[PDB]
């Protein structure tokens, strides 16, 4: 099947920018590449067909080109209803496959989170589990990592985490990670922590708690 | 206005066998190849294949070959999709599509996508936690609090927070699907720590699914 390698994976732009997404084929489709770009929860819409062709209907910022092996989208000036994400697709031979995606986000500066840590309710305790969960409120970009360690031992295999779309109004992410034990192994250690690390932090931070 | 209908989410037990439609309307059914799509997660898009409608004919990716089977109704302008053998590999989304009729092709026509979730999981609403306020703190300038929404099936739960009249600064994060097959989501929200004793926070939350619906107060300590 061919190889269709899409570049780059995720990118940050300002509005008013030339953004230029890439995609190369292994081997010749002579042209018949076609472009899509996807918001969340949406339908993809197709924007160029056999490589230059703009779809009839879509605004006239969006170009491609490219022939051989490869091709190339153009958005000439960007705007904020062009964030979501963009495939190519060759249908030259089959199985027709896709690129594997570029996610389109809105630039802005360098925020650090700000980190909340919260220990199970009693509530909860009481039906056998214990949830810890750690807060990282609008930060930006969106690489953090969190590392959990009860009694300074760290924990792997037992968190799972959520982030937020950026926001509308600040740009910005916010993120949860929940550490789940059982009653008992919580009962049995003393101190619960949560060190995150982030671009906006001079050194790593940590939220702990104790019992 | 030329159209695609694609039929209503589905949930199915693993090992069971599912067939999804697309009704397309405004134009001869018969000489245009209808694509179908996969989309799930952290996974982009692939292509499963396409059926011409009248002669019948189909291309098939090799990867889902035995899985999937189009047929398509020239009358009723229905063409399908069944997907065998269901695993939780195979939840996404699906679409269909309108490709190509005997050279030309000016893009696609897609439809609005049907949503397949394959688990032997129950019905069941959730239970609501409280995230309280300040570990050993009441005055820190501004202070978080929220609501773990946990343990239920199948989606979607809804979460307010003060019956719609909070709105700033709530942030309510994807669910996530935990290994008991159940579902757990948080939602959050920042208050100035001084209304933490003059103002009551309260997350509203409801699970149609199971006519769950369960009002919290968080506060702290």
């Amino acid at each position: 099947d061919i190889k269709m390698t899409q570049s780059p994976s995720s990118m940050y732009a300002s509005l008013g920018e030339r953004v230029t997404i890439t995609c190369k084929a292994s081997q010749d489709i002579n042209s018949y590449l076609s472009w899509f770009q996807q918001k969340p929860g949406k339908s993809p819409k197709t924007l160029i067909y056999r490589a230059n062709r703009l779809v009839d209907g879509v605004p006239s910022r969006f170009s491609g080109s490219g022939s051989g092996q490869d091709y190339s989208l153009t958005i000439s000036s960007l705007e904020y209803e062009d964030m979501g994400i963009y495939y190519c697709l060759q249908y030259d031979e089959f199985p027709y496959t896709f690129g594997s995606g570029t996610k389109l986000e809105i630039k802005r500066t360098v925020a650090a989170p700000s980190v909340f840590i919260f220990p199970p309710s009693d509530e909860q305790l009481k039906s056998g589990t214990a949830s810890v969960v750690c807060l990282l409120n609008n930060f930006y970009p969106r690489e953090a990592k969190v590392q959990w360690k009860v009694d300074n031992a760290l924990q792997s295999g037992n968190s799972q985490e959520s982030v937020t779309e950026q926001d509308s109004k600040d740009s910005t992410y916010s993120l949860s990670s929940t550490l789940t034990l059982s009653k008992a192994d919580y009962e049995k250690h003393k101190v619960y922590a949560c060190e995150v690390t982030h671009q906006g932090l001079s050194s790593p931070v940590t939220k702990s708690f104790n019992r | 206005q030329v159209q695609l209908q694609q039929s209503g989410a589905e949930l199915m037990k693993p090992g069971a066998s599912v067939k999804i439609s697309c009704k397309a309307t405004g134009y001869t059914f018969s000489s245009y190849w209808i694509e179908w799509v996969k989309q799930r997660p952290g996974h982009g898009l692939e292509w499963i294949g396409e059926i011409l409608p009248g002669s019948g004919s189909t291309n098939y990716n090799e990867k889902f070959k035995g899985k999937a089977t189009f047929t398509a109704d020239t009358s009723s302008n229905t063409a399908y999709m069944q997907l065998s053998s269901l695993t939780s590999e195979d939840s996404a989304v699906y679409y269909c599509a309108r490709g190509h009729s005997y050279y030309f092709y000016d893009g696609d026509y897609w439809g609005q996508g049907t949503s397949v979730t394959v688990s032997s999981a129950s019905t069941k609403g959730p239970s609501v936690f409280p995230l309280a306020p300040s570990s050993k703190s009441t005055s820190g300038g501004t202070a978080a609090l929220g609501c773990l929404v946990k343990d239920y099936f199948p989606e979607p739960v809804t979460v307010s927070w003060n019956s719609g009249a909070l709105t700033s600064g709530v942030h309510t994060f994807p669910a996530v699907l935990q290994s008991s097959g159940l579902y757990s989501l948080s939602s959050v929200v920042t208050v100035p720590s001084s209304s933490l004793g003059t103002q009551t926070y309260i997350c509203n939350v409801n699970h149609k699914p199971s006519n769950t619906k369960v009002d919290k107060k968080v506060e702290p300590k």
